[PDB]
């Protein structure tokens, strides 16, 4: 019938009951404008749904409506790669038609392909500290932490960057047997970050391999939202077409999460803590369940978001649900950033779950995982010890702080340090990490195989 | 057309709702009182007023304005303060003899007591028209024009009547345009939503290399037009001397001055102090009253305008950026707007959220630092246009790790600090390398570096020397100084001189607000070139107080040239820094040998 | 190390034209793949004014199409709004569209058909 | 960098050697099998959808 | 979208329309008849706008906005230059040179004609000064040098004149000394003979030694030097041999 | 003439839509007293008033009503001073009316008289430190902060007492060539606090210039809310329209801040953080958009406001958001109280950011700027030696420490001790500074001019 009335970003329209559950309707003005959302409330009577153009300027009694009859769906082909569009899937950003040969709905997942095995095949990025502290496989899914102040942008740009070159080196070790593709979706983030980012990717070569899609603050935040369920269901559908490993970066986090806690006053719906609502939990989770391996046993969805916190603190509902649900994190440090050592990212805190499956015989060293385990716990005795030793100063310090500091300023400068392009293999970064681990004695070393260090010291 | 059911508090009820949008701003009862309506429930209407609601009855009238609450875009706008409603302060001082609005008054968005000439530009009968292009030139000042008269964006059609060369009000009809039959009629004042962000050609990454007059800043960091830089505040800690010193030195084509959420001192001083000082662009017409645009609103005033006054500042200059020309937009500060959408928030209804701030604050400050930018003009023409946001971040919640500034640093890519000994010390600004940084520099300074820089290796010497010599402070006050290396006594001398010399600025000539890059690249290098000749001279054997008593009139001469004029190598290079190197040198190869 | 450098930059210039190209070849694919969905839907919007001209064959495709749009609304009053060449078929065709839409709807049949 | 930035008709000479003469037969393929799509089209906008 | 390339379809025939009256940019046109030719027919803008969403026109905003401004920067270029007109050939090689740089924001041939539109432009609401009418004789003849040697090509007497007229544009009226100093310079250091035969008329250059001989003739208090200085005041044209046997006798 | 019912301070009553907002009513009762109140809200035939005597007692079908048919307003004159006042504009000694002869309103702004005009022309009210280190002018504000340790409405009718005797005396330094008026205003405070600052202020002879508003605390919160307007609007008026200076104090803030936590309590509107309201805000704009300077600037409107913390926490918003807007602040010490010192005000932590613009020549000291650093840099040595000397102890204490030492407990019992009867002027307490800082010798002393130094040492 006519819209009763209008609350926040969602528009409260009375209708008749014939629509389903997610919708597509369409809402006609009186200006020469038409709106197309979902609906996300049906009532006897009434109806509430979001509009993914506009938040404001609707009609009461001079508008009109009309039912599509069609539910929710995003068009996915298998020539998205090499194009740009918006937050809602259109071509006005001066790139490909959004036409596609395939059309299925999204209720949470696509066919459900869920992985039923673990994940063997392991992908490098390029980084002696991300790939060697965090073994990342085939459906694993690590997230990079960041603060207000450090460069998330530059990170994510050299770990898209680097993409195309560490992955021919990677292919003859057996850790890809497939073409990979880049998903890149722009949430919440300037001009100046995209066309950076745009300008790093067409200058790495991987302009017609990726895609582009771009949302701004200004947009409605329900398409903001609705960009990354979009963006993962044509990476998960060009990786399960085409059987290859897709890389899809999520950024901002902060964004996404401020575009579904910016509707919580206006609405039914009683918030948890923080501001945020109680099923921050589910839309969170709903993007971790897309990934894993696919359908055929030869593609896989890979998932890298980029996370940055509004307030610098670690207790937070974004930064430990959002941790909690994906397997680890890479956590970037400000005193490492602020010494001059890039990237700012510190493996301390930083874990891999699934890194000993992403390990094993003919793509990585069978003993990188003791001498990742060695060096994470002397890279946390090192920093105690150069915290005691710092606090201590030279009358009381020991005689393995001495070591512990040393090896841990050795390893901090020499295997943190490392360029934006320069490409470098794990076996060269366990060898220089033997030797950088080698200072220790025998007696301290007691978290490795008796074997593996009479092998090599 | 509506009538008024209710009023509870200070957001009043009206019904009758019947086509009324929930954007459009209008006007409840006779006395024209300022209002939006936020929400609809029903046929009632929810309108929330931003002034008193004394005098209202059951049973007003209503009435709206016909389009959203936004800013007009005319000529005349430089020399004249306005509000973020578009109300006149001029025309309340005449009329009503105040300076705060009163309640049941109302004055026009446009001053119509002053007039420009509009002349026509390359638009004949019969010409095709879009959105953005330049139809003529209207005249803003009495020296030179700078208000270029533009279509609307988003509309497009036929200019069927040209109107000729004259002088004409606001109000008049100039031009007419057609499209699919008598479309509308066509005015030099023209309407922008202030919630709507303006249409470009297209966007790109800021790389322009333009300065903004400040010499210690523009040294320490390479200044773009275009991005998004934030600096901290202390509510009156030395962000208003920065920022006067910064529009009044700044060699742009435009200026825009936001108060948002001010106390109202600082107001009247940065107005009445405007018209006092003297521009450095050729010019003796009230350059920094005429070439700037002043929009105040202080404290004592409604939260829609002190909230649309950052909206409208970023409008009028993102329509200076789309005429084709730069504009630096200064808005100080981010935190009365913030406060003010949590105080309008909890009067209207909305929830609360983490720290007492809204959730819409997030989205909000993602798209006021998103609205500004350096991109191509909108329109035919395709001219070259930039828009500098410098907001000022203050404490609104008790402390400064509210997420205002949080996110606004995360979102920000330039931070720019301010020492409060700094700034006792009549030092303006008084940021440190160590306590700022920005990613920014590698365009301005390639670019810049492309034009005839050498800032690129004098900049990473002069910070990694300032950071050199402010561990070495430390050092050599804790420690002493008489078991130190000779190459940090250097170190610090070429800091304490560098930074003395260069953070020392408070406007005291004409030549301390505005340097220009050569000048400071020369004098960069020169500090450079004698820090590094003196560590390789006491390198090779020699003593400090050789070089020190060696040099005598050179480090004298070279800290006084500030104070000098420009125009000594053709008409902005330095000559006195050229021949510095010869002595330099011929002081360095005497120390050593 | 300086010739190093612009060397690397010229590298990532030369991949910086070498992604333009390819750009600009999926803007002409793009560009023939639209003229040739326009081609099809303009065959398509023309094959259905060709029938829509009709006036003795139109009648029970439009018996169909009120019948079709008089579901998605159940009243048992709705006004059918057409041309000034369709009023007539409606008109003529208004009993078998209540009988032909009483048919498939039991909660709330048409009583009468009107012709704004 | 002389061999990369010679000429700014290098990207459309790249680009037309590329596909300007398989579009005839992608267009040729899509307008000869136009009758197919478009007999069903036409038929099913006379019947209800 | 599509309005904007449409308005920049009809803006870019109108404005090479309005550029050339007499049809002779060919090679400019000949990259523009695409454009030129939905201009040179009887066509509404939604016939343009539905002809360009469906893929049977141009619909590159990135290159009609590029090729609008390297038009309006060549509009701009020409008529900046008035009356001295330049050649065609001369125009269609400066067009083709800047069209052979993708960059429209670094150019010089862009800031250059912003400079001299900014100095052209200040030159209209300014009253007759002498710095003035030397950065009026300075803006004739940097217009006469651009058009006979074009903007495609550097050149040290477009660059010390863009310099000189820039630093004369940046004084204001308390430095007469250095703005007739300045001009005293720049004349003695112009190669040519008269550089404002031709150019200028006869009454701005008698005007012009008119200011330096008036400048120096109440400076000196004596009768030999203002009898002498006196006699030169009779020449129209200026000329260097006039300001050196000036600035001989002061 | 039908009461619906009441929940809380508010009453609900069933009555016509004829009358505005903000409308003054009168409720008879039946047991034979009659009660005026303010509407609070108009709706469609329902609204919620509250009375500003009692707010129970009142029946549900027997009360009557009737409307007055005028706005809530205060009548202004120059006869108001030397009379005692309520909070509702009724005089409680039992004399004669007000009798004013303008019209303005007390809920709003009448014209809202605020120039354009910088900070100066700097008066005195009776502090020595507070007028003399962080001495504001016409048109500045500057709020007093203290703590439930201290008898801030003691120090508040001090300072209200103490303004007044400085005009004679700075009527010869070219200081105040005009009448000059006080303004106080009670809210929240008791009979014999009212009584003994009424019989304080009317024992020194300062009865006649200044005017009395006491509010009881078992009153309504919209008369207690509404007491400060008719005092600034009185200021305001007094200060426009006679051209005289008017200095307006407000006590107090936390009564306020209580009274105004305690409304809305029935509406739909709710509080904020830490059980305040979220319009606090607009509430102190409000009061802070009816003083300084107005068009035509003859008179000032000062306005100096005494808060007191109830808990001494910095994690409320009516010390941050009265400091915020304000430019400057002022702090009381427990420990100088504590001492038997009045006012026991501490000039370390205070600090004045529009001290310069305040002080010029012809209307204060030359060498006051200069006198408040030293004293202020000669404290903060006094602290540091003072807690320096205990730690290095009385035997190796340096001469620094001492010499500061002395001068800041001199200084503590010399310049910051004042008399409760006694008014003392900046030019008195600059003497009395001076004679502090002669024990300094000439060397130890580079914070003035030399010629100022050496005429004034």
């Amino acid at each position: 019938n006519t819209v009763s009335g209008v609350n926040g970003p969602l528009v409260i329209l009375e209708k008749v009951k014939f629509p389903r559950y997610n919708e597509i309707v369409n809402l006609t003005l009186p200006d020469g404008t038409v709106r197309q959302g979902q609906v996300l409330e049906i009532r006897g009577d009434r109806a509430i749904v979001q509009v993914f153009e506009g938040t404001s300027g609707i009609d009461v009694k001079k508008t009109t409506v009309e039912f599509t009859g069609e539910s929710l769906r995003i068009p996915v082909s298998e020539d998205m790669l090499g194009r740009i569009f918006d937050g809602s899937g259109r071509p006005i950003d001066n790139g490909p038609k959004v036409f596609a040969e395939d059309y299925l709905d999204i209720n949470g997942s696509p066919i459900n392909p869920y992985a039923r095995i673990y994940p063997e095949e392991m992908i490098s990025t390029g980084v002696s500290a991300i790939d060697t502290m965090n073994s990342i496989a085939r459906g694993q899914k690590i997230p990079i932490f960041s603060a207000s102040g450090l460069p998330h942008n530059e990170i994510a740009a050299q770990i898209c960057r680097q993409a195309g070159l560490v992955r021919p080196t990677k292919d003859v070790h057996d850790g890809h047997e497939e073409n990979f593709s880049i998903v890149f979706a722009a949430m919440g983030v300037n001009l100046e970050t995209a066309r950076f980012f745009k300008q790093d990717f067409e200058e790495n070569g991987s302009l017609e391999r990726t895609s582009l899609f771009l949302n701004l603050a200004n947009d409605p935040t329900i398409e903001r939202i609705i960009t990354p369920r979009l963006a993962l269901t044509t990476a998960e559908y060009l990786a399960y077409q085409t059987e290859r490993h897709v890389l899809t970066i999520l950024t901002d986090m902060s964004s996404y999460a401020d575009a579904l806690r910016e509707v919580s006053a206006a609405r039914e719906e009683v918030p948890g803590r923080r501001g945020y609502p109680g099923y921050m939990y589910t839309d969170l989770s709903t993007i971790y369940e897309r990934a894993g391996r696919v359908e055929g046993r030869n593609g896989s969805i890979t998932q890298i978001p980029i996370l940055t916190m509004p307030n610098d603190d670690i207790t937070h509902p974004i930064p430990d649900l959002t941790g909690y649900i994906t397997e680890g994190q890479i956590f970037v440090d400000r005193q490492l950033h602020n010494k001059g050592i890039y990237p700012p990212i510190n493996v301390l805190p930083s874990l891999s779950r699934l890194m000993k499956s992403a390990i094993g015989e003919g793509m990585t060293r069978k003993d990188h995982g003791d001498v990742s385990n060695q060096l994470y716990a002397k890279y946390a005795i090192g920093k105690d010890a150069a915290a005691m030793k710092a606090v201590v100063g030279e009358e009381a310090l020991s005689i393995e702080d001495k070591l512990s500091l040393e090896f841990l300023e050795k390893f901090e400068k020499t295997f943190i340090t490392q360029g934006a392009y320069e490409d470098r293999t794990v076996f060269e970064s366990l060898d220089q990490a033997w030797s950088l681990l080698r200072i220790y004695p025998k007696e301290m070393l007691n978290r490795i195989s008796p074997k593996i260090l009479d092998e090599f010291y | 057309y509506g009538a008024i059911y209710s009023v509870s508090g200070p957001v009043v009820i009206a019904e009758n709702m019947i086509g009324c949008a929930m954007y459009e701003l209008v006007k409840v009862g006779h006395d024209n009182l300022v209002g939006e309506v936020i929400r609809i429930d029903g046929d009632k209407a929810t309108i929330q007023v931003y002034e008193e609601t004394a005098g209202l009855t059951v049973g007003d009238p209503v009435l709206r304005t016909g389009k959203p609450l936004s800013v007009e875009l005319g000529p005349g706008l430089m020399e004249t303060i306005y509000d973020g409603i578009q109300r006149p302060l001029k025309a309340i001082k005449e009329e009503s003899q105040s300076i705060y609005i009163p309640r049941g008054i109302d004055t026009p968005a446009l001053d119509r007591t002053i007039k420009w000439q509009f002349t026509p530009g390359k638009f004949q009968v019969g010409d095709h028209i879009s959105g953005g292009d330049i139809y003529g030139s209207v005249f803003e000042n009495s020296l030179i024009s700078s208000h270029k008269i533009l279509l609307p964006p988003r509309s497009r059609g036929t200019i069927t009547w040209i109107a000729p060369a004259g002088e004409y009000t606001l109000d008049e009809k100039i031009l007419e345009v057609e499209f699919d039959g008598k479309k509308s009629d066509f005015t030099l004042y023209h309407t922008w939503p202030v919630r709507v962000p303006r249409p470009v050609t297209e966007k790109l990454s800021a790389d322009y290399p333009l300065l903004t007059g400040q010499r210690v800043l523009d040294a320490l960091f390479p200044c773009v037009q275009g991005g998004t830089t934030c600096i901290p505040g202390a509510f009156g800690c030395g962000k208003t001397v920065i920022s006067q010193s910064l529009s009044k030195y700044s060699n742009s084509d435009a200026i825009i001055y936001v108060g948002c959420g001010e106390r109202g001192n600082e107001m009247a001083e940065v107005l009445m102090e405007f018209p006092e000082l003297y521009t450095e662009m050729s010019g003796t017409k009230e350059p920094i009253m005429k070439r700037t645009t002043l929009v105040a609103n202080t404290s004592n005033m409604p939260v829609a305008a002190r909230e649309a006054s950052i909206y409208t500042g970023i409008t009028l200059a993102e329509y200076f950026r789309d005429q084709g020309k730069n504009v630096s937009m200064i808005a100080d500060s981010s935190s009365r707007w913030a406060e003010a959408l949590r105080e309008i928030s909890g009067r209207l209804g909305e929830m609360p959220a983490d720290q007492g701030f809204p959730a819409y604050l997030g989205a909000k400050l993602a798209s006021f630092y998103e609205r500004a930018g350096k991109a191509v003009a909108l329109g035919s023409p395709d001219r070259t246009g930039s828009v500098s946001i410098v907001a000022a971040v203050s404490p609104a919640g008790g402390d400064f790790s509210d997420p205002v500034t949080t996110a606004t640093l995360g979102i920000t890519q330039v931070f720019w600090g301010l020492d409060k000994k700094l700034a006792q010390r009549k030092h303006f600004p008084s940021i440190n390398t160590s306590v700022s940084y920005s990613k920014y520099t590698n365009v301005l300074n390639k670019f810049y570096d492309s034009n005839y820089p050498e800032f690129p290796v004098l900049r990473d010497r002069m910070k990694e020397i300032l950071s050199n010599a402010e561990e070495l402070e430390q050092v050599v006050q804790l420690v002493g100084k008489s078991a130190l290396s000779d190459s940090d006594k250097i170190t610090l001398d070429v800091a304490t001189l560098i930074k003395e010399d260069f953070l020392q600025q408070n406007g005291y000539s004409t030549y301390d607000a505005f340097c220009p890059i050569w000048k400071t690249f020369d004098m960069m290098r020169a500090f450079i070139s004698y820090h590094d000749e003196a560590q390789k001279a006491v390198a090779n054997g020699a003593n400090w107080s050789k070089l020190a008593d060696s040099t005598g009139d050179v480090k004298h001469a070279v800290s006084s040239s500030k104070f000098f004029e420009p125009s000594r190598g053709e008409k902005e290079v330095h000559g006195e820094f050229e021949k510095l190197l010869s002595t330099m040198q011929e002081r360095f190869a005497e120390s050593t040998d | 190390g300086n010739f190093k450098s612009k060397l690397k930059k010229a590298m990532l210039s030369q991949q910086i034209t070498k992604s333009t190209i390819a750009n600009k070849m999926r803007l002409k694919v793009l560009s023939a793949r639209e003229q040739s969905l326009d081609g099809i839907f303009e065959e398509t919007k023309e094959k259905l004014s060709g029938i829509a001209n009709n006036r003795d064959e139109y009648k029970p495709i439009l018996q169909s199409l009120i019948v079709e749009a008089l579901l998605k609304l159940l009243e048992p009053k709705a006004i059918v709004k057409a041309l000034e060449r369709d009023v007539d078929l409606i008109e003529s065709m208004k009993d078998d569209i209540m009988r032909e839409y009483g048919e498939k709807a039991q909660r709330a049949p048409l009583e009468e058909i009107v012709i704004s | 960098e002389q061999k990369n930035a010679g000429g700014v008709g290098e990207l459309e000479k790249k680009a037309e050697a590329g596909v300007q003469g398989e579009l005839a037969e992608i267009k040729k393929i899509a307008e000869k099998k136009k009758d197919d799509v478009v007999k069903i089209l036409i038929e099913t906008v006379i019947k209800p959808s | 979208y599509h309005s904007q390339v449409v308005g920049k379809i009809g803006y870019i025939a109108r404005c090479m329309q309005t550029i050339d009256p007499e049809n002779n940019l060919k090679k400019i046109r000949e990259d523009y008849q695409d454009v030129l030719i939905w201009a040179e027919k009887n066509y509404r803008f939604e016939e343009i706008l539905e002809a360009s969403k469906s893929g049977k026109c141009p619909n590159d905003l990135d290159a009609l906005s590029r090729r609008s401004l390297i038009l309006l920067e060549l509009l701009r270029l020409v008529s900046s230059i008035s009356p001295f007109k330049m050649k065609l050939d001369l125009i269609e090689s400066q067009y083709e040179k800047m069209k052979q740089h993708v960059n429209l924001w670094k150019s010089d041939y862009h800031v250059k004609l912003n400079q001299l539109n900014q100095l052209t432009d200040y030159l209209k609401n300014a009253a007759p000064t002498p710095k003035n009418n030397f950065l009026r004789a300075m803006t004739s003849v940097l217009q006469m040098q651009i058009a006979q040697y074009g903007i495609t090509e550097d050149n040290e007497g477009i660059n010390q004149l863009f310099k000189l007229g820039l630093h004369l544009l940046a004084m204001a009226n308390e430095k007469i000394d250095e703005q007739y100093h300045l001009f005293k310079g720049y004349v003695k250091d112009q190669p040519e003979e008269s550089p404002f035969e031709g150019i200028l008329p006869a009454e701005d250059q008698k005007i012009l030694v008119k200011t330096m001989i008036d400048y120096a003739m109440p400076k000196l208090s004596s009768k030999v030097l203002q009898d002498k200085l006196s006699a030169l005041s009779s020449s129209d044209v200026l000329t260097k041999t006039l300001l050196d046997s000036i600035d001989r006798i002061v």
